[PDB]
């Protein structure tokens, strides 16, 4: 006599909860997770060139602390500083440490070109038991500690032109002796002075004599400065004492290089996105692993989970 | 949802239907049977895949950035670095929260819409040979063997063939 045709929709025993505009929990048939919340704990060695600092900070590799000599002329996409890193050379500070670290990290290279500086009337290649290199006394490989010859330290006055088509980074310093005896004993003059200049800029540093805390055999210190010299410009260095001279320049690049603090081991896998906790996949648009990231990464968010519905409302019996 | 099919005039879903998202159950002289509708199922799936793929489009690659953790107290510049990153994270967290809420609201409404569209399409095939019982079932007022049911499900059912037979059963 007749028939019935009933329209319906599917359902599942195993529903998932999601949020909407109106409900902060509602059951749907399926959903996918948009927040990456885990890592394997390892930094993947591809596709980015990872350089492990091991015992060395980037600055210590730049200056050339002897236990960091293996980093000479190194390059990286991502330099990794470890929390166990230590200095083992002459004790120093860098006014605006953070900026030098940043600019070097971002350049992505420690390529060093030695230049033929002439230091007339002074003794070169000074060293210290604070900075052992092999068994005997030594110094930062990229710096040249100048002291008196015989019984005089004349006014040094040298020039180095940039005739190349790239920017040159010069790292140099000033020695701050701990006593007046030390000052006169090394530089003759009672008070030193270092003036480094280009056409565009000038820096003049006066050393300060006094005791600082004893660190690796010394109450004295070196302060590190830097100067960038552009194509067609010139470097001039003028000092009557306390100059820690450059041996040359670092080559500057622009690119995608950076630096990260992490204790995660480097391992063999492929991942575009790196965090201090390890590499993470980037198939999801958000992540809750770390606000610090490098590479093609999901965006950091506070939520540890956000579910996108990939099915209808689940309505069982 | 906005259409009142799912969790509305259709009391519940069918855990039984494993071959698709929407479909038909019938009873005739020859017994019972169940079959998924492919077009409705596929239209929902395509729409959901579309939004899924828009949401997961990789669009963020950053290299050298600001520092975000600090070992020393410094004051003003550091306060600003932290505030910049904290501001950014709160805005992205908000974006992510709203995105899923909007998307999920829409996913519920579009799947409800597809249920309702299949129901209205089926009612339009049946013309005056059936009536809406009010619960997502059509009472068909004629002999409808498994060839007849299959013809409704596959879009060929010709209502004229049975109109006389069914008009009679409806008004008697
Ligand atoms: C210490 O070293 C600097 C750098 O070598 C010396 O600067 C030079 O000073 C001379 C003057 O004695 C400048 O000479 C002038 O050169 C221009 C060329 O454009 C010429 O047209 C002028 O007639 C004049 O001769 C020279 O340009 C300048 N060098 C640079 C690179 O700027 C400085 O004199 C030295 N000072 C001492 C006290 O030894
Ligand atoms: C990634 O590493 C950081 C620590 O380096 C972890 O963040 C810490 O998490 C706990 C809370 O669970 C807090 O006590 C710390 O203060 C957090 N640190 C910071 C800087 O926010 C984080 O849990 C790690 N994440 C994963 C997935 O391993
Ligand atoms: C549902 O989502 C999960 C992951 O979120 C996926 O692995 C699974 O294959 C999906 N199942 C269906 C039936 O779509
Ligand atoms: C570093 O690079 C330059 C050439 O760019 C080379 O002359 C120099 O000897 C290199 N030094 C080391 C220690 O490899």
């Amino acid at each position: 006599p007749g028939a019935t045709l009933c329209l319906g929709h599917h359902a599942v025993p195993n529903g998932t909860l999601v949020k909407t505009i109106t409900d902060d929990q509602i059951e749907v048939t399926n959903a996918t997770e948009l927040v990456q919340s885990s890592s394997t704990g390892k930094i993947c060695n591809n596709p980015h060139r990872i350089l492990d600092g091991i015992d060395c900070t980037l600055i210590d590799a730049l200056l050339g602390d002897p236990h960091c000599d293996v980093f000479q002329n190194e390059t990286w996409d991502l330099f990794v500083e470890r929390s166990k890193a230590f200095s083992n050379c002459y004790p120093y500070d860098v006014p605006d440490y953070a900026s030098l670290r940043s600019l070097v990290a971002s350049s992505g290279t420690l390529e060093f070109i030695t230049e033929g500086f002439t230091w007339t009337g002074v003794t070169q290649n000074g060293g210290s038991n604070a900075c052992k290199r092999g068994p005997g006394s030594g110094f930062f490989s990229r710096l040249n500690w100048l002291t008196k010859s015989g019984s005089t330290y004349p006014v040094l006055n040298v020039t180095m032109p940039n005739n190349d088509n790239f920017d040159k980074l010069y790292i140099w310093g000033v020695h701050h002796p701990s006593t007046n005896q030390e000052q006169t004993s090394l530089y003759v003059q009672a008070s030193g002075r270092v003036t480094v200049s280009t056409r565009r800029s000038q820096q003049t540093i006066i050393p300060n004599i006094g005791s600082r805390p004893w660190v690796r055999l010394s109450s004295s210190r070196i302060s590190i400065y830097w100067t960038i010299v552009k194509p067609g410009d010139v470097l001039v260095i003028n000092s009557n004492g306390n100059l820690i001279a450059p041996r040359g320049y670092f080559k500057m690049r622009t690119g995608k290089s950076s630096i990260m603090r992490s204790d995660a081991p480097i391992d063999t896998c492929i991942s575009e996105c790196i965090t201090p906790n390890g590499s993470i996949p980037n198939d999801k648009p958000f992540q809750n692993v770390n606000k610090i990231t490098y590479g093609a990464c999901p965006k950091y968010v506070k939520q540890n989970t956000l579910k996108l519905a990939t099915g209808m409302r689940n309505v069982p019996e | 949802g906005l259409f009142g099919a799912i969790a509305g005039f259709i009391e519940n879903g069918w855990e039984g239907m494993i071959d698709g998202w929407y479909g038909f159950r019938h009873q005739n002289s020859e017994g019972t049977g169940q079959a998924a509708d492919l077009k409705s199922t596929q239209a929902a799936i395509d729409q959901i895949n579309g939004k899924l793929n828009r949401v997961i489009e990789k669009t963020n690659e950053k290299f050298h950035q600001i520092e975000k953790e600090f070992s020393e107290v410094e004051g003003r510049i550091q306060d600003l670095e932290k505030y910049v990153e904290d501001t950014k994270i709160d805005l992205w967290s908000y974006n992510a929260e709203l995105l899923v809420a909007l998307e999920n609201q829409h996913t519920i409404d579009l799947t409800d819409s597809e249920m309702n569209k299949l129901f209205e399409k089926t009612g339009r095939q049946l013309r005056e040979n059936a009536e809406d019982m009010g619960n997502g079932c059509f009472k068909i007022y004629h002999k409808c063997d498994n060839a007849c049911i299959e013809s409704i499900r596959n879009g060929t059912y010709d209502h004229d063939v049975y109109r006389d037979e069914a008009l009679n059963n409806r008004f008697q």
